[PDB]
């Protein structure tokens, strides 16, 4: 019914990449587990699979380097890619592969349930944590006001931002990161909230840079 | 071994229209095809299995057709929520290769941006950095020009724009232009303006501030 | 998964009917089970069955009314000793067991006709 990927955001080049896919709702059913990757702004690519038999017999451009396995006790599958290079920067998904009854026949497989997906950027650089500053609303009442947070200088991707620990949600706009001249990433997050509720409403942005294991809750308010 | 090719790589179509996505396979796959919907930032969601049979959760406006090698999608009465990049996949062979994917675009009604500008926080100035941000909020189409000016001195290769993808409900865009000065260069100038010219508005709108 | 077989067959005066069941396979199906069903007056029942290991012949179950020979992805099924009472639709069911994934196919069926001298 559910599953999620767990892997390091960064890995150095020409050394084995190791992922895991902790799962729940598997076994007690004829299951099959696939691995898929997707480079930035690029299409999906199927890697391999593994079935409840333990059978990992398949072929693919990556079959040479990949080594899929399963730890039945811990309920997690493990993909292992060898000698990684810049080409292997991508979002890696694991997905349940399930058959279907259609008419008299059975089969017609398809990736039924997907995981969230863990992004891994192979690179020699070191992990830098973000500095986060406020973007307060200026003196202007009327449509409405606008505020945001600036997450600057961090490596590697990604960072995830949520306002009021997921409460606000409406009207938010968290922009895609941009690669600065230095080589460190930076993005902005923005919300448009009523001018009525500015000094009588608290606004916090929850940034989280998992690769560096840093998490910040910055409060944004007018500058007197 | 068995490759897939979709078409078109991208397309546009207004809300309420009927749109189709074709996906031809090299060999015969006997309707062992799957369709997927991916809204960037999330994993893809399975719509159709067995070429024509649609998954429980999916609305009825999604439907599939075809047989053998050529297969298609169809969205009778398109909705704004259907903005995504759609993929087809065969599962009749050792490698379950995906298609290149088609990017569906909404094409909404003309709308002007709400311009905002943000001076660099004093918290940031301590570090020695100076980032002044300009915000274009909720507009269409994406084609928009922003000009930075520092004491009426145009800034050209100093900003970095970042545009968000079409919204799920609004069907609009939003742009984040960030100008990056030196802590010294910043507080050695007075006026900072963000001139926004766009199709939705008649006169180019400027939003500025004087650091103080 | 689609499996094809003759639409209709005539049993010789001797009483010998034959038909091939060729099936679609993803490739390299080491084990395959063929199963023939007889659809009588509104009822279906298994008359014979056999496993098919690649690189060798069939292995039918004892008391199977059928006997067959392999040829890649198709079996040449022949049934002997037929009379008018045995006239019906002979559906053949084929399923890929090993290696996974598992598939299951059923054909339209061969309508075998018979008449006694
Ligand atoms: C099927 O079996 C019968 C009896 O041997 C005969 O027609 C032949 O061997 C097979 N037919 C074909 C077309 O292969």
């Amino acid at each position: 019914v559910q599953l999620q990927e767990s892997g390091p955001g960064l890995v150095k080049p020409s050394e084995t990449l190791s992922l895991t896919c902790t799962v729940s709702g598997f076994s007690l059913t004829s299951y099959g587990l696939s691995w898929i990757r997707q480079p930035p702004g690029k299409g999906l690519e199927w890697i391999g699979y593994i079935w409840y038999d333990g059978n990992t017999n398949f072929h693919s451009p990556l079959k040479s380097r990949v080594t899929i396995s399963v730890d039945t006790s811990k309920n997690q599958f493990s993909l292992k890619l060898s000698s990684v290079t810049a080409a292997d920067t991508a979002v890696y998904y694991c997905a349940k592969t399930e058959g279907h009854y259609y008419g008299s026949n059975y089969g017609y497989y398809a990736l039924d349930y997907w995981g969230q997906g863990t992004l891994v950027t192979v690179s020699s650089a070191s992990t830098k944590g973000p500095s986060v500053f406020p973007l307060a609303p200026s003196s202007k009442s009327t449509g409405t006001a606008a505020l945001g947070c600036l997450v600057k200088d961090y490596f590697p991707e990604p960072v995830t931002v949520s306002w009021n620990s997921g409460a606000l949600t409406s009207g938010v706009h968290t922009f895609p990161a941009v690669l600065q001249s230095s080589g460190l990433y930076s993005l902005s997050s923005v919300v448009t909230v009523p001018s009525s509720s500015l000094g009588t409403q608290t606004y916090i942005c929850n940034v989280n840079h998992k690769p560096s294991n840093t998490k910040v809750d910055k409060r944004v308010e007018p500058k007197s | 071994d068995i490759q897939m090719t979709q078409s078109p790589s991208s397309l546009s179509a207004s809300v309420g229209d009927r749109v189709t996505i074709t996906c031809r396979a090299s060999e015969n796959i006997y309707s062992n095809l799957a369709w997927y919907q991916q809204k960037q930032g999330k994993a893809p969601k399975l719509l159709l299995y067995a070429a024509t049979n649609l998954q429980d959760g999916v609305p009825s406006r999604f439907s599939g057709s075809g047989s053998g090698t050529d297969y298609t999608l169809t969205i009778s009465s398109l909705q704004p929520e259907d903005f995504a990049t759609y993929f087809c996949q065969h599962l009749w062979g050792t490698p379950y290769t995906f298609g290149q994917g088609t990017k569906l675009e909404i094409k909404r009604t003309v709308a002007a941006p709400s311009v905002f500008i943000f001076p660099p926080s004093d918290e940031q100035l301590k570090s020695g950095t100076a980032s002044v941000v300009c915000l274009l909020n909720n507009f269409y189409p994406r084609e928009a020009k922003v000009q930075w000016k520092v004491d009426n001195a145009l800034q050209s290769g100093n900003s970095q724009e970042s545009v968000t993808e079409q919204d799920s409900k609004d069907s609009t865009y939003s742009l984040s232009s960030t100008l990056t000065l030196s802590k010294a260069d910043y507080e050695k100038h007075k006026v900072y303006a963000c001139e926004v010219t766009h199709q939705g508005l008649s006169s180019p709108v400027t939003k500025s501030f004087n650091r103080g | 998964m689609h499996v094809a077989q003759p639409a209709v067959v005539l049993a010789s005066s001797r009483g010998i009917a034959s038909f091939v069941c060729e099936y679609a396979s993803p490739g390299k199906a080491t084990e395959v089970r063929v199963t023939v069903l007889r659809q009588a007056d509104s009822q279906v029942t298994e008359v014979c069955a056999a496993t098919y290991m690649m690189g060798n012949e069939l292995t039918f179950l004892d008391d199977s009314i059928c006997t067959g020979t392999s040829s890649g992805n198709q079996v040449n099924l022949t049934i002997q000793g037929l009379r008018a009472m045995d006239t019906g639709l002979y559906i053949c069911k084929v399923e890929l067991m090993y290696p996974p994934p598992y598939y299951l196919g059923i054909g339209n069926g061969t309508q075998i006709y018979v008449i006694d001298p």
